């Protein structure tokens, strides 16, 4: 029986339209505290938690807990229909349906039915999200996989194929990689498919931490707002 | 190259 | 033997593209009044009604009165070259054929030859252009078809499908809904895809009328510049 | 062992994408001169030639002449990574290897193969960029060649299909002929696929100069930056 | 559902 | 319309 606000619904589409990209299905827990969706895709590879507190939303009225699923395809299309500046209300009645308004000129209502639901880092990195959303498109071009290397005070993403390489090299200097902290030497690969969905708008302003370990996966985190933040698990290669 | 799962971590 | 020109020919194409979009050939009526086009569609569902007067051309030089017949593919494909301050030229000479110019850095003309030739409303409505615009697309979203529903003070456009619904009130508290006018509660239902081509291209400031009667054809209506106008009739379901 | 460096790379990028659109291949002359690129597309229809100098480069640092080969495919795309106030640096080793670097928020290295190598003009013309693109594109609706007409004191492009014909005069009033210079009357037609590839990304504000000869190959040249050049050889039809 | 013609109007 | 080579010229 909730009803939730929140201002600026293109940007709500937005972070539902990133996890909609990597798995088919998802839970939303619904609390007083806020709004949780945690996930994993088809072959298990990758984990999404998504953290939306109350903070973040114009009206939160929560009456306890519950757990909505829904088919993120058509959740994905009705959010992208929110303008940028519109203002989106969703609502949680006793029938097994989620009403999604939008309001700007008129307001419109959709009613999407429920479904059924269902670590030791050495390295941690800050960096602008522009230059990972570069260096992952820039891999892209000559190899299905991406190598992240981080000795103290300077931090590689590298990616070679039959004939062509890249490699992007940042130290402290470098203006994009805010910080770093690597208790000792670090590498570890990743499949590109995977870091292009994840990083997939990420603007210039944008402080995204990936926590990483030799041989172990990756943990990528940017916040959604202040309050709510995203956080990506993704296993390694070799 | 070889894709594991996130289950073994 | 006539000579007319419009400035603002991006503006013309666009006007002729809708036009284009459900009729494949259609038939100009020049006279010294204006200009006409009147046209069904293939399956005699949608009926089209273009009228240009003088006023709107720069220049409307007409001896009598003729009929051009074109193909509106090579008609819509010549007149998206014009440029938005661009000026538009429409030319006939005893030859068949219909001289178009387009004037800006250089002049260029293009010869296309002719072809041959060939309610009691319950509800009125007047809707900003936005709003139809965007409930037929999220109408889209759902089903192939959508419902309209006034009753006095209060207009709906409604759709359903199998899992999901849509729903956009207006009365005339909200920001988009100009007017409303109905003599009795009046419910019809129209095909989403001739809803699309009717709608495409409609700014928030389009002030657009809308007749309907129980289980009966829709008339649209809305102008170009101030004294042309067009006019669609739509057959219903059902 | 050379180290070459060019300021706007989004627009080095570019000058390669034309380039790129007609050969596979390409040779690049390195000297202490300049760059150089002397190419035939498969069917030894159209001649490239690019001269880029020295004064156009920020840093240019070559030792003696040497002759990179590369895949225009691979080489395009790495040169498409580059944003538009971005500074590119060209660099060549011992090793058979381009390295291509693009520096902004952060420096990306990329290392591709290296792999092996291999008029009687009446009427000249000047033009701006964006005429001859649009006649180009008008042509294309109608024809798959079009003809160039020069007389003293008027230009005209023209094609001429089936049913439709276009026509585009140009005299000294004509806003973008800048200048004309024939020697007698010369008449020449050239088939639109290789024009389109041409002309394709040409301002407003570009002079393009054209020299052709009755039933003989047409001349197009334009400028990079102020001392580079782009010179286009098309052998005609008929 | 049923699509009819306009020309019964 | 009989495309030519750039070699005859």
């Amino acid at each position: 029986p909730f009803e939730i606000v929140f201002e600026g619904a293109k940007e709500f589409a937005q972070l539902i339209e990133t996890a909609s990209r990597l798995i088919d299905e998802a839970a939303f827990k619904v609390t007083e505290e806020g709004i949780s969706m945690r996930a994993m895709d088809p072959s298990r590879v990758v984990l999404i938690d998504l953290n939306l507190p109350a903070s973040i939303f114009s009206k939160y009225e929560v009456d306890g807990e519950e757990t909505i699923g829904v088919n993120m395809d058509h959740l994905k299309k009705v959010l992208k229909r929110g303008k940028a500046k519109e203002t989106l209300i969703l609502r949680k009645g006793e029938e097994n349906f989620l009403e999604i308004s939008l309001q700007g000129t008129a307001t419109r209502t959709f009613k999407l039915p429920l479904i059924d639901v269902e670590l030791p880092f050495t390295a941690k990195v800050v960096i602008l999200g522009d230059v990972i959303k570069e260096a992952v498109k820039d891999a892209s071009l000559v190899s299905d996989s991406m190598k992240f290397i981080a000795k103290e005070n300077e931090f590689t993403m590298r990616a070679e194929g039959e004939t062509q390489e890249v490699e992007v090299k940042l130290t402290l200097e470098d203006e994009g990689l805010l910080d770093i902290e690597v208790q000792e030497e670090t590498k570890s690969a990743y499949g590109i498919s995977y870091l292009s969905d994840m990083v997939k708008g990420l603007g210039k302003a944008d402080e995204v931490t990936i926590k990483f370990g030799n041989e172990m996966p990756m943990q990528m985190e940017y916040y959604i707002r202040d309050e709510g933040r995203l956080i990506f698990l993704l296993a390694p290669r070799v | 190259k070889r894709v594991i799962s996130l289950e073994e971590f």
